[PDB]
């Protein structure tokens, strides 16, 4: 697998690329700026700037931005999490010259027309009025609120309608001018790109970007609404983090676990996270599932089996992202790797960290993170038969 | 009969001190209320062992430590305390039969109690006049417990006669009339 080569410019912006023989490319800008860096007075600034970022910059007033990136034939894209913001373009490699200049405008020289600001406010607000339809997102934005009470990690990416309505260009300008620093930025490219050409384009454009205790609280939120047909319940404990080595032995544990829609998640933030399971079931069976889940976590903690570990190591092995997955998937990995680890971890190092995992250290790490821990519980729907906190806390351990 | 008592209750669930439908707020019992029953068991054992190990004869009668003599009858015969309320009633009614019947009714009046409920509110948490009548009922139950102890002579007898009259009149007459008045005060009747 070709190595990911990283350079660093005056601004501090990093320019990471991983050349591949695929023909198109996914060039993106990552920024270490999310809802965790907001201070409850600008709780929707990143989301609303993510809406405003494609509505024209000085150089591209009006629909120019979308038009050109449309003409070139590039499906631009963007997203915001609690810690990272990404603006990426998938385009024919030859178009890097413009895929990069366009990205430069989007990060700097952007224009937040107040007129547009008004509309985006309405857009965000109205969607939020309906964002309630995404029960799962709701469950996961409370599994965050009740687990990180009193911290900037409880607040959602979208923010409360309140802030959305109460936001102005200057505020946005601040978030833009405060959390868009060049040392906190990665220009990532994946696919048919040359690293020297991309470095020269980053020196030509984007060389102007200015250079400048999270806690988990074992708790419970229960939103009871009996008119909903199905119930969604998420139970999590404190994830190790992004950099913690044991994350890998925890991923194998998730691969061992894999009622209904019983997914499993290991969400990681800067030295924190949520490790757990989300399941949707008919109200009458919520109790059973919650118990089954526990029994399983407990199984790994005291009774793993090399065979199953293997099953888990292999599934993890087929999850690692690679040139095969495509440019975007890879870029995305390049941007997150340079933002979180500070380097791109190659797949050989991932394979080494997977093959060093055995059953004994898996049950040791699972006992470190699951056994006798206070979970965060978030339920939405007909959740009366969902057990309260003593029964779940008692199910977090075995007498035997 | 206690197993039948528990069954006839689970069909309906326990009541709450507000007297309202508690279906919106119910919790488990094992992890939540058991530690409460265990604590109550511990406190009851504390009172039982301080009754046994420190004052083993404050509730019994000394004359029970003599052997049974049919030729002598202890001059002061009193049934044990918890039978006293009944004892008072029996002594109060002049007629022997009357006493026996009233005595029985004393216990039975309770069974008769679910047919005397004339209020639209189940509990007495929001019913102050019937609360006053209830505490007057507890008061003259304590009075009847005391009278039983007292010997037959003035004025213990009259109190006994009144206390019994007041007991039956509060349970039979005063509480449903008070519940009607309380329903009238809330613009319900
Ligand atoms: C012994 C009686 C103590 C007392 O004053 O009564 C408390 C009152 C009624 O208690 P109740 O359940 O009727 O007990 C009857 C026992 N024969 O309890 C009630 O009035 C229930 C309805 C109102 C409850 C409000 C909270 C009352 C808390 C009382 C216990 C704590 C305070 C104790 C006194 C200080
Ligand atoms: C043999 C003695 C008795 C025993 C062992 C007994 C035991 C119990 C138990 C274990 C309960 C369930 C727990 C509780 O509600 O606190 C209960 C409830 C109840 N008992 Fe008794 N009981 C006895 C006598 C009586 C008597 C004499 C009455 C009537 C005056 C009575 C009326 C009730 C009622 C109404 C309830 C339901 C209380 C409620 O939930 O509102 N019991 N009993």
């Amino acid at each position: 697998v070709p190595e990911t080569q990283v350079s660093i410019l005056d601004n501090g912006l990093r320019v990471a690329s991983e050349q591949s023989s695929h023909a198109t490319c996914t060039v993106g800008v990552w920024i270490d700026a999310g809802s965790r860096y907001e201070t409850e007075k600008n709780n929707g600034a990143g989301y609303f700037l993510e809406h405003l970022a494609f509505k024209g910059t000085k150089n591209r007033p009006g629909n120019a931005l979308e038009k050109e990136v449309e003409s070139i034939g590039a499906h631009l894209n963007a997203y915001s999490t609690r810690e990272h913001t990404a603006y990426l373009i998938k385009a024919l490699s030859k178009d890097l010259p413009k895929v990069v200049e366009l990205l430069a405008d989007i990060v700097q020289n952007s224009s937040l027309e107040d007129s547009q600001i008004e509309k985006e406010r309405d857009v965000i607000l109205r969607e939020m009025q309906e964002n309630d339809a995404s029960m799962q997102n709701v469950v996961f934005d409370y599994l965050h609120a009740t687990a990180f009470q009193g911290t900037p990690l409880a607040q959602a990416v979208e923010g409360p309608s309140e802030n959305v309505r109460r936001l102005s260009r200057t505020d946005l300008t601040d978030y833009l001018n405060r959390h868009y620093k060049a040392p906190r930025m990665v220009l990532a490219a994946a696919g048919g790109v040359e690293h020297q050409q991309l470095l020269d384009l980053a020196q030509k454009h984007l060389s102007s970007v200015s250079r400048v205790p999270c806690r988990f609280t074992g708790s419970e939120i229960r939103h009871r609404d009996d008119a909903l047909p199905l119930a969604h319940v998420a139970i999590a404990v404190e994830g190790p983090g992004w950099a913690n080595p044991d994350n890998v032995t925890l991923q194998v544990a998730n691969a061992i676990i894999g009622c209904q829609s019983f997914q499993t998640f290991n969400i990681s933030y800067s030295d924190t996270g949520l490790l757990g399971a989300h399941f949707v079931c008919d109200a009458m069976s919520i109790d059973d599932m919650v118990f089954f889940l526990q029994g399983q976590w407990m199984r790994l903690c005291t009774s793993a089996t090399e065979s199953e570990v293997t099953r888990g190591k292999n599934i993890l092995r087929n999850a690692l992202v690679s040139h095969l997955d495509g440019t975007t998937p890879v870029c995305e990995d390049i941007g997150r790797s340079l933002l979180t680890y500070g380097r791109r971890i190659p797949l050989a190092e991932w394979e080494s960290r997977i093959q060093e995992v055995d059953a004994q250290m898996l049950r040791d790490i699972c006992s470190k993170y699951f056994y006798d821990q206070c979970p965060a519980v978030a339920g939405y729907g007909p959740i009366e038969q969902l057990p309260d906190y003593n029964r779940i806390r008692s199910g977090m351990f075995w007498l035997r | 009969l206690a197993i039948v008592h528990l069954l006839f209750l689970h069909e309906t669930g326990s009541n709450n001190p507000t007297g309202l439908n508690s279906d919106a707020d119910k919790i488990p019992f094992h992890p939540y209320y058991t530690i409460k029953d265990i604590l109550g068991i511990l406190i009851m054992f504390l009172i039982l062992m301080t009754l046994v190990l420190f004052f083993p004869d404050m509730l019994g009668d000394p004359d029970n430590y003599m052997p049974a003599n049919p030729l002598n009858t202890p001059p002061h015969i009193k049934p044990e305390w918890y039978f006293l309320f009944a004892y008072a009633i029996l002594r109060s009614i002049p007629n022997k039969l009357g006493g026996v019947l009233a005595l029985i009714l004393s216990i039975l009046i309770l069974a008769l109690m679910p047919f005397l409920h004339t209020s639209k509110q189940r509990s007495l948490m929001f019913r102050p006049i019937t609360q006053i009548l209830y505490w007057i009922l507890v008061a003259n139950l304590l009075i009847l417990t005391w009278i039983g102890g007292q010997p037959v002579e003035h004025p213990f007898i009259i109190i006994g006669q009144l206390a019994s009259i007041s007991y039956f009149s509060i349970i039979l007459i005063l509480m449903p009339i008070s519940g009607i008045i309380e329903d009238k005060m809330l613009k319900l009747y």
